[PDB]
DNA sequence: GCATGCTCTACTGCTTCGATATCG
DNA sequence: AAGCAGTAGAGCATGC
């Protein structure tokens, strides 16, 4: 008879004695529950409530093996948290060790079929358990945040992007992979086609722009290749010829200028299509800064000479005024001075007959502590003429 | 990168909630024990032993302060059993910082109550006097009063 | 659990009407609630002084908590009872106390809902000790806080279902708006009036359950049975008199030594011996020999045959009688033999005799073990323990003797008059309630400096008899009962 | 075949509270 | 007497 078999199984699960026996009991209980969940004919509604009464009898007199067994059961069975959601949210505080990881790994599988989720976790001082240097906790909490973000309000999303973007000093490429995935969500979905609904809904766009550029000097390859394949897409930087250069200044962010010249020619040369010679240039560019300086400073003048046909006279004044403004912004906002960059802007400005009036109060202040004085002297003398 | 957690530990204790100061001190002293033993460049090791040893702020004065309590036991215990690994990362170059550690451990023994922390004070004194042998450096410690 | 404790959240209503005098001029229910709160804290400061307490007012204008929801403001965190916390809770009496509440928060708002149960739950979800009881004594009056919208009531009863999921037990103290059972509204799918008990039946007690000894009884040499030896008349007295340094309010923690052989110095306890002196000759021992000569047996109980319950007279005792019971912790399955031996002792009225050495080193004493059976009815009336009782017997020099040379007769007329007197003075003895005069006046005298109300409350004596209430119960038979057969007449 | 990296549960020991013999 | 933690003799997997 079927009504004694599983009863012996679950009464053995009640033998709270050894790390092998009840763990294996909960594991294969989850497996048989999953196969009868797909095999929805009969015999579920006895043993579900049998292990449920065993767990309810378990809970009050013992808790450690209760949470271990519930984690083991919901490791392969989703909906047996619905009878214990207030239980797990109740005794989530004031556990430590691996057991808090067990609670959070339980609650990961039920942050989809929930209503009014954020109040409890905000009451559980969640900004204290996103700031403990264990690794599995900090991976699983970002993994629930990637699910509990797209039901939230910006007045708490701005509270949530304040302690999660202190993870740009983190090991473990999957943790920063989650971190540069949630921001890749948030910048993709807060593009605001003239919404302007808040200060906070335009605050998190800025502090999500700040990291999706600063993560281009990652101390790992491949993870950079993810973000580069994202940036070389449509609706990030357009791809005719000039619009990439015209938008390419705004992702400056002087945390990166060391790499910025090599990155500029990299994005500029990515949209390329007597072939074998252009790819060794991008091979040599990102180790020797000097030939990167020369390549950028020659591509620039080539484009700005071959645009006399296209984008005619009434547009040229707009483009030159914006580029003058942007070069002013570069020289005003840099804090770490880079000589084969400072010389690059002051060696492309001293050729075109609209950018010579660059910034006489800031050019000298750059070239006096950049120690690239004989291009600043040449720039000011050529502007002092004509 | 250190002295941030040092001043954080120094300033977090004065107000109430004497379990929050305990957990924060546990976390930050674990941070110091992670981020000071890992370094190996010898001038920077001298920088660390000149950073954690200051006459106004530091671990010695922080453990001097809150001994009139019962809530700062775990952090003080971690400090007093961390210093017997810090006396073995370095050596007899600590000798002009010795008598303060001797007086610290002597008052911590003759002032506290629980032998969860009273024994590690005698552990630091029994490591230190075993190290610094019978020389000129035994005339600072008044053995005639210690006995 | 033995070192487990019990919490208590006191929830006080203040929105509109409980602050009202009910159009009366006797007392407001708000100050009645503060009377009850201050009395239960003045009781549990000395009765059970390790429980966890909290007090929360709901519905007001401001809000200070850890979750920042409206109309919820606490004053105390879950903690031990603090005399400073009751010296700040006693100021909310009278019109000026009501004014003080009104100018530190006021009252009145669109008050709470499920969210006050939420802040009770998150008050419980934080303290890291062990919990056994978790009760909420709500102080409110009305019987529909959902008097306009049904979603409030639906989410309130769902939230009460989720609080009974983990099982937090709430049972309010309903105030006397009709003085009793008339407003029987739909406040019944939440929970599963009497306040004079909480006002004064909790004066000074203590609560504990330990074991005091876990020994074994040997019948022949090889019948070992594991027993626990509990005590049930604790013979309590006052907490100890700590010494204090004068000005800075600190303890002393003094020391002691021995030295001075007219040379000075310090002598260790290693060189110390014991001695006794008779006139000139002194017998000298070491302390090991002194503690050695009180060694006669192992720790345990030793069977020495049986006795019937007829010779051990109740004139004989020397000890507060203990109680013994079998436990299945050391020797597996000995309660089976204990239940069988209990059955045959209650069926054949027999009682055992034993030799007792409780601690690991003690001279023996002869005890007698007497059977005992429970009493019960439907109200879980558990009043007598099922098991054995230990009466202690004297040995040799205890029973002294009187000079024994006195015997006079009497004459049977006074038996009926004395029957009339004892039936005038007849009463069933007790069930409790003969509380301690010295300890009661001591704890009230400590209370007088604790809360500084005005003075020592004169704790009423109860050991004295009501002399007038037995004078008038007797009547004017006193003088004939003196000189009916024995006139003094100088 | 000797000297290290890595788990492991029973033993023992300190704290907390309560109870009993002791000189005065 | 309850209970609370943490050491440590005792084995397994591994290198020279």
């Amino acid at each position: 008879q079927s009504s004694e078999y599983f009863q012996a199984l679950v009464n053995n699960m009640s033998f709270v004695r050894y790390k092998e026996v009840y763990a294996a009991a909960a594991e294969v209980l989850g497996l048989i529950l999953r196969y009868v969940m797909e095999r929805k004919n009969i015999l579920e509604e006895s043993l579900c409530e049998l292990v449920a009464k065993q767990l309810k009898q378990h809970q009050n007199t013992m808790e450690d093996k209760f949470i271990v067994c519930l984690n083991k059961v919901t490791k392969s069975f989703p909906p047996l948290a619905d009878r214990f959601m207030n239980a797990v949210f109740f005794l989530l505080p004031k556990f430590h060790g691996v057991l808090k990881t067990l609670c959070l790994e339980v609650v990961l599988c039920r942050v989809e079929g929930m209503t009014e989720l954020y109040f409890q976790l905000k009451s559980k001082d969640f900004v204290q358990v996103m700031r403990h240097r264990d690794d599995e906790r900090q991976k699983v909490c970002l993994d629930i945040i990637y699910k509990m973000m797209p039901k939230l309000k910006p007045v708490e999303l701005r509270e949530l992007l304040n302690p999660v973007v202190e993870f740009v000093s983190h090991p473990s490429t999957t943790c920063r992979e989650q971190m540069y995935n949630i921001l890749m969500w948030i910048h993709d979905n807060y593009r605001d086609p003239e919404s302007e609904t808040d200060n906070d809904s335009q605050e998190i766009f800025k502090l999500a722009k700040d990291v999706l550029i600063q993560g281009l000097i990652d101390e790992n390859p491949g993870l950079q290749l993810i973000i580069r394949n994202f940036w070389s897409h449509e609706t990030r930087l357009p791809s005719n010829t000039l619009d990439r250069l015209l938008a390419l200044n705004s992702l400056y962010s002087p945390k990166i200028e060391v790499h910025f010249l090599s990155l500029a020619t990299n994005f500029l040369l990515e949209m390329t299509s007597h072939s074998s010679l252009i790819t060794p240039l991008q091979a040599v560019a990102q180790r020797d800064p000097i030939i990167a300086k020369q390549l950028f400073s020659s591509l620039f003048s080539g484009i700005l000479k071959e645009m006399d046909k296209f984008k005619t006279l009434s547009e040229k004044n707009n483009i030159t005024q914006k580029l003058l403004q942007d070069f002013n912004r570069f020289l005003n906002t840099t804090f770490s001075f880079f000589p084969p960059f400072v010389s690059c802007i002051q060696d492309i400005s001293c050729q075109h007959a609209a950018l010579l009036s660059l910034d006489p109060a800031a050019v000298s202040a750059g070239c006096l502590a950049s120690l690239q004085q004989p291009v600043g002297i040449r720039l000011l003398e050529e502007a002092l003429l004509r | 990168g250190v002295r941030c957690s040092l001043l954080r530990l120094q300033e977090t204790l004065s107000a109430a909630d004497r379990c929050g100061a305990a957990l924060a001190g546990h976390q930050l002293i674990r941070g110091l024990g992670q981020e000071c033993v890992l370094s190996s460049s010898p001038a920077v090791l001298a920088l660390q032993t000149s950073l954690v040893f200051s006459r106004d702020f530091g671990l010695l004065v922080f453990v001097r302060k809150s001994l009139n309590s019962i809530e700062f036991r775990e952090c003080r215990e971690e400090i007093l059993k961390f210093l017997c690994i810090f006396l073995e990362k370095m050596g007899q170059k600590i000798a002009p910082y010795s008598v303060e550690i001797k007086n610290t451990c002597t008052s911590v023994y003759t002032k506290d109550r629980a032998a969860k922390c009273k024994i590690p004070a005698l552990d630091l004194l029994i490591k230190l006097l075993q190290t610094f042998r019978s020389s000129r450096l035994m005339d600072e410690f008044k053995i005639g009063e210690l006995f | 659990k033995y070192s487990g404790r019990d919490s208590l959240i006191f929830l006080v209503d203040a929105s509109k009407a409980m602050f009202e005098s009910q159009s009366e001029d006797e007392l407001t229910p708000f100050d009645m609630s503060i009377q009850c709160i201050q009395s239960v804290y003045i009781s549990k400061i000395i009765s059970s002084d390790r429980d966890l307490l909290a007090v929360v007012f709901y519905g007001t204008e401001k809000d200070k908590n850890s979750v920042n929801f409206k109309n919820i403001y606490v004053l105390q965190e879950l903690d031990n009872p603090g005399a400073k916390r009751i010296l700040e809770l006693d100021q909310f009496k009278g019109q000026q106390g009501q004014k003080r509440f009104q100018d530190m928060m006021g009252h009145g708002s669109d008050y709470s809902l499920s969210e006050v149960l939420w802040v009770c739950a998150n008050l419980f979800s934080d303290v890291q000790f062990k919990m056994s009881h978790k009760r909420i004594m709500l102080f409110t009056n009305e019987d529909n806080p959902h008097g306009n919208d049904s979603a409030k009531a639906s989410r309130a009863r769902t939230k009460a279902g989720d609080l009974r999921d983990t099982g937090i037990f709430l049972d309010l103290m309903h105030l006397k708006k009709p003085g009793g059972f008339d407003i029987s509204l739909f406040y019944r799918d939440i929970i599963s009036s009497k306040l004079e008990d909480l006002l004064r039946k909790v004066r000074a007690k203590e609560t504990r359950k330990r074991a005091l000894s876990r020994l074994k009884l040997k019948l022949n040499k090889d019948i070992v049975i594991s027993v626990g030896i509990y005590n049930l008349v604790q013979k309590a007295l006052k907490p100890p008199p700590i010494k204090l340094y004068r000005e800075t309010n600190e303890p002393v923690k003094t020391k002691t030594r021995t030295f001075n052989t007219s040379t000075g110095g310090l002598l260790l306890p290693s060189d110390t011996k014991r001695s006794q002196i008779y006139g000139s000759r002194q017998i000298i021992l070491e302390k090991e020999e002194t503690e050695e000569l009180k060694r006669f047996d192992d720790p345990g109980l030793m069977l020495m045959g049986f006795k019937p319950l007829v010779l051990l007279k109740k004139h004989h005792y020397l000890r507060p009688s203990l109680f013994v019971y079998p436990e299945e912790s050391l020797v597996i399955g000995s309660s089976t033999l204990f239940s069988a031996l209990l059955i045959k002792c209650l069926e054949k009225e027999v009682a055992a005799l034993c030799r007792y050495t409780p601690r690991r080193n003690i001279p023996p004493y002869f005890v007698a073990l007497v059977p005992q059976e429970e009493e019960l009815d439907d109200q879980k009336i558990q009043v007598t323990p099922p098991g054995f009782q230990l009466v202690f017997l004297p040995f040799a020099d205890d029973k002294r003797k009187m000079p024994f040379t006195e015997k006079i007769m009497a004459t049977p007329e006074q038996v009926g008059k004395m029957k009339a007197i004892v039936e005038k003075l007849r009463f069933t003895y007790r069930s409790d309630s003969f509380e301690n005069p010295v300890l009661q006046q001591h704890f009230r005298n400590l209370e007088a400096l604790a809360l500084d109300l005005m003075e020592p409350e004169q704790a009423v004596d109860l050991t004295l008899p009501k002399v007038e209430a037995m004078n008038k119960r007797l009547g004017s038979l006193v003088d004939e009962f003196k000189e009916l057969v024995y006139p003094p007449d100088y």
